[PDB]
């Protein structure tokens, strides 16, 4: 608190950057006016459950991406939001077992 | 549109520490003058223990009768 | 003001008295002691005048006088410390200015539309 | 642990920590004045780090799930999965 | 405050002179002249240091303004450190819980 020195300030730098971290970002997702219980109110049907099981749904069953690669919830996404060599690594959302 | 909890910033240049405080406080000419009074007073007198006692009293803070009772001889 | 000249005449009379009593004066040298007592009386009148004047002085003036310098040096040092504090504070505010400019540059690089709307709103 | 959510929490806390560290560095240490270069380098590095943290937080926010998949869509899928 | 010091200096001077005049007939006159000139040196030093004081009495108000300036700038420095301190107390105490 009282004093910050070159070595200690650089320690702060590497610790903060290792905690935190041509585009390769996720494809943007717009707002969603049809939501299933409140918004659109679909009576329980069947197309929605078959889409949530088998197909690709980019807001529900995974995160899509530029360069095309699909990632569902149990996988870890490697990206690079900056123009550097440092890569963001989004951890899995679920982490089964 | 507007960000959450925007507000009004203060008056553009009020009193800061980035101004020249001395020139605003009319003290410039004294500094431009300034940038011993023992010696400047020894311009008047001879030179400048019990004077340590003078400074210690500084750090601490019947005339006709005296002339009549001041009897002492010459030699 | 007048207390200065009065005490100065008192000090000069004290010096002349020390010179005369330093000499073996056969004539009356009690006039020196009488002038010293009258100077003490005039200093009491000057103390009434100092009740009129009401001067307030810090102690470091007394202490630098004990060191035998000018108190003008104390004035110089107070002025120098005032400029030292003003220099330090202006420097800290200047580094904050440069840091704000750098931050808005880099955020305008990484977030275009948001910093555009911020520069609009200011 | 090991979720995108805990990553986002740690990124937001790192943003607040970089705020306090940036002010405490750039007010405590500076060249005096005139009516240093290491401090200028420190300012550039701190600004870059804050910008990078902001970009990472934005990317993680984009990554989590949408406001589709409400809880009833989870519950009905859970029911169908119990039957199968 | 200089009025009180002036009065006290005049009082101590007159009292020491009264003690000297009391011992004046008592002391051996030849060495009593030496003691008189020593006391005269004492009084001259007291009065010349008072003369330095009443010289500096013109320069008193500028030092008062300098004290005002120094207090103000110290206050703004404490404002900077207090802002950084409250941000640290935000970032390490309230958000962790």
């Amino acid at each position: 608190l009282s004093r910050n020195e070159i070595i200690q300030s650089y320690l702060s730098r590497q610790s903060s950057l290792l905690s935190s971290s041509a585009r390769q970002l996720h494809v943007l997702v717009p707002q969603s006016p049809p939501t299933d219980l409140p918004g659109l109110t679909r009576e329980v049907t069947q197309d929605d459950l078959d889409r949530i099981q088998a197909s690709q749904w980019p807001g529900v069953n995974g995160c899509q991406d530029t360069q095309g690669n699909w990632y569902d919830w149990t996988q870890c996404i490697s990206l690079d939001p900056h123009g550097d060599d440092g890569r963001l690594n989004i951890l899995p959302y679920v982490c089964l077992d | 549109g507007p960000f959450y909890l925007m507000r009004e910033l203060p008056g553009s240049t009020e009193l800061t520490g980035s101004t020249n405080l001395i020139t605003h406080y009319n003290l410039e000419q004294a500094y431009n003058k300034f940038c011993d009074l023992p010696g400047m007073i020894d311009l008047p007198g001879s030179h400048d223990l019990r004077s340590l006692i003078e400074k210690p009293p500084i750090l601490s803070s019947g005339t006709m009768l005296a002339g009549f009772r001041l009897h002492t001889g010459p030699l | 003001h007048l207390e200065e000249h009065l005490e100065k005449f008192v000090e000069n009379i004290r010096q002349l008295g020390i010179i005369v009593s330093d000499f073996q004066p056969s004539s009356q040298a009690g006039l020196n002691q009488k002038l010293n007592f009258i100077v003490t009386g005039l200093q009491d009148i000057d103390k009434c005048r100092q009740q009129l004047h009401d001067i307030t002085v810090p102690l470091e003036v007394f202490e630098y006088i004990d060191q035998g310098r000018n108190p003008q040096l104390y004035t110089k040092e107070c002025l120098e410390r005032a400029l030292a504090k003003n220099e330090q504070v202006k420097g800290k505010i200047d580094t904050m200015k440069k840091f704000k400019s750098l931050l808005i540059q880099e955020l305008s690089k990484v977030f275009p539309e948001d910093m555009a709307k911020y520069r609009s709103i200011r | 642990m090991a979720d995108r959510l805990t990553q986002l929490q740690d990124a937001v806390n790192s943003l607040a920590d970089q705020f306090c560290n940036a002010i405490g560095v750039l007010q405590q240490c500076g060249p005096p004045a005139s009516f240093a270069n290491p401090t200028e380098e420190y300012a550039q590095l701190f600004a870059a780090l804050i910008a990078r943290t902001a970009k990472d937080i934005d990317v993680l926010i984009d990554s989590l799930p949408s406001e589709e998949s409400t809880a009833a869509l989870q519950a009905a899928s859970l029911y169908k999965l119990e039957e199968e | 405050r200089l009025s009180t010091l002036i009065e006290f200096l005049l009082h101590r001077a007159y009292s020491e002179l009264m003690v000297l005049t009391d011992l004046l007939p008592r002391k051996s006159d030849v060495e009593r002249k030496i003691e008189i000139v020593q006391f005269a040196s004492r009084t001259r030093q007291l009065f010349v240091r008072l003369l330095a004081l009443v010289k500096w009495a013109n320069n008193a108000g500028k030092v008062e303004k300098c004290a005002m300036i120094s207090s103000f700038l110290d206050q703004q420095a404490i404002l900077f450190v207090d802002t950084a301190d409250r941000l640290a107390s935000l970032a390490r105490d309230a958000l962790v819980h």
